[PDB]
């Protein structure tokens, strides 16, 4: 009876979700067009799929998540896709003329009136649901529509909503590899909006992901479909907690409180293991120990941080398949003897360690092999303020010179909010500076 | 995959490198359309050392074809095998040499190389780890000894790390083939002792001798010359493409070879050379072949190796073959030989293998050498060059293109240099 | 002109020469549900390969007298408990394995283990908690095999209206 | 629970590492592909291969072995030939440019970026382990990348575990016989480099093991294979007291505690016997007597050293099979009474016997037969520095003019080397020659 | 109440004097003006700048150095620059014609109507002084003007003052290259001049430091500012014991009593670690032993002087940071166990130790990095007689032909003075070479 509520904002956003939800559909063994094929299928108390979908009255199943977007190439793309059958035809909600990478377009302008249909939507959605647990979004905050509509969504729902959890797991442009040429200023407006009205926020930074990809796949070429796999694997390994038995299961609810020690503080960064492939699965040992001593490796970062430079403060490890708690507190205890490692003097225990017995699922045509044991690992470090420090240094160079600002004056919202939200960034890094200092 | 490319310049260059490809082509099993028509899977793994690919399944050789005319590419493509050198590859001036070095080297040469340095620069940028470059021409013409080494030395300049290894034909004084030979010889080869890593030298007179007394051909033509130093060719890079019990590599034959920098000039040979009347009568063996590599008349350079001393030498066997007889062979000549190998360096003697033979043979060698008696054909050269010189004969050619006795003068001075450094070793002793 | 073309490490070991076009559709079906990933050794299995049933010593008996042992160690005042022993030991050994079905390869793989004395159950010296509750657990790898079930004491419908 | 960690760093490590293993898998009775053919099953309660191989967890085993070279030939080849299913694909750790037979190219500029990945694999590899007792390490000297990968790998694992014993079965060249003319240079560097970071050190020059060859098997016409066969049963018959029943179990480290005196003095030769053909084998005695007397004589030995003309210190000599430790002493006891082999006056006893149960196994397609009975020797004596005598003469002689000096100086390398060099070789010969006197 | 006087003579002294005096400031916490900052915590620590500065009663302060040169343009560029603020604006002596590298111009005829100012502020810097321990003198060897002032400062003050400490930090020339041509005349006749007349000289020629600064640094373009940097960081890593607390104090008084078995000999030379990149986002830790090693190392010693070709005397070595005696003691037992690092028979003990507790401090916009611990070091070895030689010859050369010596005769200087220049060297050389020889 515990649901959560999916948001899908941006391109990438949508491509994110197209992943994610082929992923949810083959583990609870639904078909591509809704319904469920083994016949054998029992009623009564078989209902764990409820936390992602919901019965339809007759036959099929209609995910609890919706689509947004400016530009209709995509969803027209989902609309003609293998899919068809599966998604309700009013939940893709399609805008019609595109941002153009200008924030103020989607917040200002445009995304008014796509904004009052969107929570028409969640609405209607949230009625039926009876037990919610709490809303997860995707956005690329190096997207014009992408950022104005994660932001005035996430403001509308702070105040429509109060106190439902929400988890953002945003796409932060990277510190060199980047496509467009003007994502520091949105990126600069969208942490603005999204420092106070957003209660976790997970990196998913791109160039780590390649070259994770490019050492342990094996892979020279990888694109999308690979990146959007990864980040489905790494939301199953979270939530299969709410819907999968285990010796010690954790719940939304359960990670905030154990994460974030100051309310201002809520970003971290995650990191998955192992990543193997099919080859790679026979000669390999994969015990709890390598894997968790994989899990801390710098360079199997989400995102493009060193957490060499910086202290930890809270982690939260899920395990699942065949692991056991002695095991798994051998290896914390190794990990706590390491050097290389090292806690805040305030935090003597930081661990939060979850266990499920559902060894994760293959996704067939995939890259990734399988094994019985995977970790999913979610740690708030220090060290989290250089993309911060490096997104502000490029926001300085083409600020002292007012480059492209004519249009973001021309559509309505005044200069004065670049200087707000610097100012607003600046205080982030001083409390992110100061939380890891000794008393 | 530690490839090289290839650059061709001049008539003779051009000839060599035409036949060089279709040797090698025949080695990989490329049909002249450039489809791949083998039978076992050895010849596709390490096929990108010498041919880049292309769509529809194609290969092309990473050769280069640079000439001041176009009369020879015109002949070159036109022959077989002309399919496989893509015509990008073309460069070509329109006025010629004039078997004028300074017309080759900094009139024209100097204003048309930049085409040529751009395709090298590209083809250079295009592969993945580059091993080195390989260089074919003549020293006694205009084009190629002109802007050849010229090229040469703007290589060297842009890419100080990599290895250059050239094939430099070179006149010998009894086949007279131009009358101002000496002046381009010299010209060119001054600037070789500053940038070439590898030098062998070819003489026309040493291919005529082996092809009438060991081939016994009663009409050589130009085409039996140039299989054989195609062959000699294709036999240093065996090692680098195909397994082999020691691989060695150029840079390991130059490190190996080289005592001092400007002792990099070398002869070479190849075994085994038979006629075509005795081809079954013979036992083909490792005895066999070390006796006829060593012996004096095999050797490609006009220079008589007995009236000087060895300072290194490598062999390169190819075949299925056990070490043994390899190792106490090389041994064993240089115990018989000990006058003929300089006493101060202890063990001489280079030992490769690699385990594929030439088509349709069983056991190759291929002998590279450093001796001492290469430098009669230095001192020849010179004294002609000093009786052309003395009264400055065909001198006005030259100097109506901004010319200079002085750097004449330097030019022989160093082959003078040269040859003295290069004597007095045969008679030190520790 | 033949290429030949069988290097020295080839015709030394072998050459693979396989992949028929079955053969891999045969082979594909072993990974449908062979699973990567292990256990851990349960320890004191980890052993030398033991050889001899006799301690310090070959055991080998034979015809010949000059390396038969009990031939050779008969010069004792009395019969060696051991020799005998022994031989009771195997011969009840290929019984055991002839009960299940082994073959080994040899009878010595199967005496490591047909020798111990340990009853499957407790004999009321220490608390029966068993053998360990993982030791009677089996394993399949389906796809939702571990979803909740949701029974009568939480299957609740109506949420009373009133207190 | 026994492990022994492996290491085969050049041209010549990979060519005897390929023979050894084979021989291990023929022994241990595992299949090229890597999967036990059943039939070792009822409880199994032996690991008699945790030594050399460690199980995926179900069905195959893989070696604890890396293998290092510059040039990716025989690494592809061993890659593509009958064991591609055996060894662990990103343990076979390829280079991408040849050392070029110079020690600078493989100790000062190419070096730096495979060591880092050899010590991270060298890492994760002991981390499985659990009680380790060494690292086996097998190179050529007269080689660039053997000698100088070689030596930073030493010096690595030297700072690195540090206590940790290590044995190096060095390939030497030979006096006369030999591939190179610049092999004196690296080999003194490389002696320079492994005499204060191995425990012990193994002549295995070629031509000894040509001429036995010859003379025992009389094949004419031998190549590397069978000298790698040959150290192979060598390296076998060495380890097999640690994974196989014994009346005097010996282990590794009963060789830097009994064949060597001194720190500085721990080079020894090896002999091996008996070595004969199937067609002789069985019109000979094969006795215990004949096999020890015959592992003693001079031309049986694996190095080109002539005992005569030394003496010596620590024999320790590892019996396999049948044999009997009655005939094992009344052997030795005739070998003191026996006067051609006399021993340093310091030393009154000077024998160490092991003795295991296992026979040797036949491999085949080889040239040895099925023997009951076999016995390996290693010998510590003092007349080996006839060997480092003449390889001084050979470098110095060279030396004297300053051949071959460019090459190693443009690429980064201190001339000053050569000379201190030169120093510690005369010191160890010094010391060599000032043990042997009487007391 | 303890001070020392600095001399900054000729062009490459008041480089730098400048670069010094920065890191001075910069250390003390004194801004450019030479006001002290309130602001700062607390304040007034005990008396630690009266080592180097004066108060003056109310408001700022004044360094203890004087700056002379015949040549103006320095001194304007000095009085033009920040530290226009700072500095005594009477105590910056220029003259108005250069010497012109000619050692008779700036020893007869023009140096002597400045050296008598420089006298009488050399009083009236004294006269303030209470407990002064010594001067330091800086000057480029091979500069004429420089040379001949330092010279003649230096008999004037030998009898001025008489047992006084003088340290001199000469700029001697690089073995091979150099930008100077009559620089041989002038080094010889300076040393002729000062052998006799200080009590501590240090060598510090240019071309090691450039070595040092390429293959540590990995700067490929670095300029006389950066080595001006190095020199300084060595003066404040050698002089902070008179300012600073620690474990084990040594004053300046504890090197010439320490460092010179025989007056003539009195030629050291420097050795500073660890010198590591600004550059890299890791600095890891390094440890005592990594510092000393590298300290010893002979490539990374200040002059290009190889020690390994002679033998040591004196070795008196600085630590600073967070050292610890016995990693100290356990350091010094393994560079004694070393065979490279070779002593004289007679000196059985010949190391010095000093530790003091401030880390190094780092220099805004330098190249240095920070760390916790480093090391310097000063030797006095038998290698030192390479560089006499070398300009013995070089300056033998010079005179064979009687090469520019008329432009020596010219202002006065006897002919012959160079006859008693090539007796003092020979004779210098000589004691050398009897100094090492063992009884
Ligand atoms: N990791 C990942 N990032 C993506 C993906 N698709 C788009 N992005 C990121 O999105 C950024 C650009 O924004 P888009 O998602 O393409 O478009 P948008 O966010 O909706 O904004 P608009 O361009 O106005 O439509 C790029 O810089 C990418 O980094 C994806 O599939 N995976
Ligand atoms: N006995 C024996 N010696 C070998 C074998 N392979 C190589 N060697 C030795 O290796 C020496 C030369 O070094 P190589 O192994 O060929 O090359 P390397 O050690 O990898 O060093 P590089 O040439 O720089 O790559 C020869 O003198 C041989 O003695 C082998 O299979 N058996
Ligand atoms: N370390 C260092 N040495 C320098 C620097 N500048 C000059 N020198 C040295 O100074 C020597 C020559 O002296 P100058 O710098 O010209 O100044 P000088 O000593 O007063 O002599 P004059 O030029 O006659 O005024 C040269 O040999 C250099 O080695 C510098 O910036 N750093
Ligand atoms: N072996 C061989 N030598 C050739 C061939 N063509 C020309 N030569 C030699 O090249 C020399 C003349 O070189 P030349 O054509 O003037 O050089 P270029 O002007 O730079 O092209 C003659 O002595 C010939 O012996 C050929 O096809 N094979
Ligand atoms: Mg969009
Ligand atoms: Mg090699
Ligand atoms: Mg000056």
């Amino acid at each position: 009876m515990r649901e959560v509520i999916s948001i899908h904002v941006g391109q990438g956003g949508i491509q994110v979700g197209n992943a994610c939800w082929e992923l949810f559909c083959l583990e609870h063994g639904i078909q591509p067009d809704g319904q469920m094929p083994s016949d054998k299928t029992i009623g009564g108390g078989d209902d764990a799929f409820n936390t992602f979908f919901s019965e339809t009255g007759a036959g099929k199943h209609v995910p609890r998540a919706v689509f947004l977007d400016l530009e209709p190439t995509v969803i027209d793309e989902v609309r003609t896709g293998t899919y068809r059958q599966l998604f309700h035809p009013e939940q893709l909600i399609s805008g019609k003329e595109d941002a153009a990478n200008n924030f103020a377009r989607g917040h200002y302008t445009i995304g008014k009136e796509i904004v009052d249909l969107c929570l028409d939507r969640i609405r209607k959605l949230a009625d039926n649901c009876t037990g919610l647990q709490g809303f997860l979004v995707f956005n690329s905050v190096g997207g014009g529509t992408g950022s104005g509509l994660g932001s005035l969504l996430l403001e509308r729902l702070s105040v429509d909503y109060g106190k439902k959890s929400k988890l953002g797991f945003t796409i932060y442009p990277s510190p060199q590899v980047s496509t467009a040429v003007v994502e520091p200023y949105n990126s600069i407006l969208s942490t603005h909006s999204l420092l106070e009205h957003t209660d976790v926020a997970v990196m998913l930074d791109n160039e780590a992901i390649y070259d994770i990809c490019r050492r342990n796949l094996d892979i020279e070429r990888p694109t999308y479909t690979n990146l959007n796999r990864l980040i489905a694997q790494v939301i199953s390994s979270l939530t299969a907690s709410l819907r999968f038995d285990g010796a010690l299961n954790v719940d939304i609810t359960e990670f905030q409180t154990n994460l974030v020690p100051y309310p201002r503080i809520h970003f971290m960064l995650s990191s998955y293991a192992p990543i193997i492939s099919a080859e790679k699965a026979y000669h390999e040992q994969l015990s709890v120990a390598e894997i968790t001593n994989s899990a801390f490796e710098p360079a199997n970062m989400m995102a493009k941080c060193d957490p060499r430079h910086g202290k930890y403060m809270a982690c939260s490890m899920m395990y699942r398949g065949d692991v056991v708690p002695k095991d798994v507190n051998a290896s914390i205890a190794t990990i706590k003897t390491k050097r290389t490692i090292q806690f805040v003097d305030w935090c003597p225990t930081g661990f939060k360690v979850g266990i499920n017995y559902q060894p994760p699922t293959v996704v067939p045509g995939g890259d990734l092999a399988k094994v019985m044991r995977a970790v999913c690992m979610i740690s708030n470090s220090t060290a989290i303020a250089e993309v911060f420090s490096r997104l502000d240094h490029k926001f300085d160079l083409m600020y002292a010179k007012r480059a492209f600002v004519h249009w973001y004056v021309g559509e309505g919202m005044e200069e004065g909010e670049f200087s707000e939200a610097r100012e607003d960034l600046a205080a982030l890094e001083k409390d992110y500076e100061e939380v890891g200092i000794e008393t | 995959m530690r490839e090289i490319v290839h650059i061709q310049g001049g008539q003779c260059g051009n000839q060599i490198g035409a036949k060089f490809w279709e040797v090698i082509s025949d080695e990989h099993g490329i049909d002249p359309t450039g489809t791949y028509h083998g039978d076992s899977d050895l010849q596709l793994e390490r096929i990108n050392v010498y041919y880049n690919e292309a769509t529809g399944g194609r290969y092309v050789p990473r050769a280069i074809l640079m000439d001041l005319e176009p009369g020879t590419m015109d002949s070159v493509r036109a022959g077989p095998f002309g399919q496989l050198f893509r015509p990008d590859n073309f460069v070509f001036g329109q006025t010629g040499a004039g078997n004028n070095w300074a017309k080759g080297h900094y009139t024209e040469g100097a204003e048309l190389i930049d085409s040529v340095l751009d395709v090298v620069r590209k083809e250079a940028e295009g592969c993945d780890c580059l091993q080195g470059f390989q260089i074919t021409h003549s020293l006694g013409g205009g084009t190629g000894s002109g802007m050849g080494t010229l090229l040469i030395s703007k290589v060297r300049e842009e890419y100080p790390d990599r290895i250059m290894e050239t094939f430099s034909v070179v006149p010998s004084p009894k086949v007279s083939d131009t009358v101002v030979e000496p002046y381009n010889a010299t010209l060119s080869v001054h600037q070789l002792v500053e940038n070439a890593d590898e030098c062998m030298v070819i003489d026309n007179e040493a291919l005529y001798d082996i092809c009438f007394r060991t081939l016994k051909l009663t009409t050589p033509t130009y085409g039996d010359l140039n299989h054989l130093v195609s062959a000699a060719m294709s036999g240093v890079t065996c090692c680098l493409r195909f397994p082999g019990q020691l691989n060695s590599d150029l840079r390991k034959l130059a490190v190996n070879l080289i005592p001092f920098p400007r002792l990099h000039f070398f002869m070479i040979g190849f075994a085994p050379l038979t006629s075509r009347g005795s081809q079954q009568y013979r036992a083909l063996t490792v005895p066999e072949l070390t006796q006829q590599m060593f012996d004096a008349k095999n050797m490609m350079c006009a220079a008589d190796p007995r009236h000087g001393r060895y300072l290194t030498a490598s062999a390169l066997f190819r075949g299925r073959m056990s070490t043994k007889e390899v190792d106490e062979q090389m041994l064993n000549v240089q115990n018989k030989n000990s006058s003929y190998f300089v006493e101060w360096i202890p063990n001489n003697i280079k030992s490769s293998i690699c385990d594929i033979p030439p088509k349709g043979l069983k056991m190759a060698v291929t002998f590279v050498g450093n001796s001492t008696a290469i430098q009669e054909m230095f001192k020849r050269v010179a004294e002609q060059f000093t009786a052309m010189f003395r009264r400055k004969a065909f001198l006005h050619w030259y100097t109506g293109e901004g010319m200079d006795e002085m750097e004449f003068t330097e030019a022989e001075s160093n082959m003078n240099d040269l040859v003295s450094e290069y004597q007095q070793y045969q008679d030190a002793t520790a | 002109e033949k290429f030949f073309g069988m290097t020295t490490y080839q015709q030394s070991f072998s050459r693979p020469l396989k992949e028929t076009a079955h053969q891999i559709i045969a082979q594909s079906e072993k990974k449908i549900n062979h699973f990567a990933g292990t256990n851990e050794r349960p320890v004191h299995q980890q052993s030398t390969k033991m050889t001899s049933v006799l301690t310090a010593e070959k055991y080998k008996n034979e015809q010949e007298p000059k390396d038969n042992t009990s031939i050779q160690r008969s010069w004792l005042p009395y019969k060696d408990k051991a020799l005998q022993v022994a031989e009771n030991n195997l011969i009840k050994n290929q019984t055991l394995n002839q009960t299940k079905g082994f073959t080994p390869f040899n009878p010595l793989i199967t005496y490591k283990n047909n020798m111990s004395q340990v009853q499957q159950h407790d004999i009321a010296t220490s608390l029966p908690i068993g053998s360990g509750e993982h030791s009677d657990q089996k394993r399949t790898n389906q796809p939702g095999e571990f979803r909740h079930v949701r029974t009568d004491v939480t299957l609740i419908r109506n949420k009373p209206v009133t207190k």
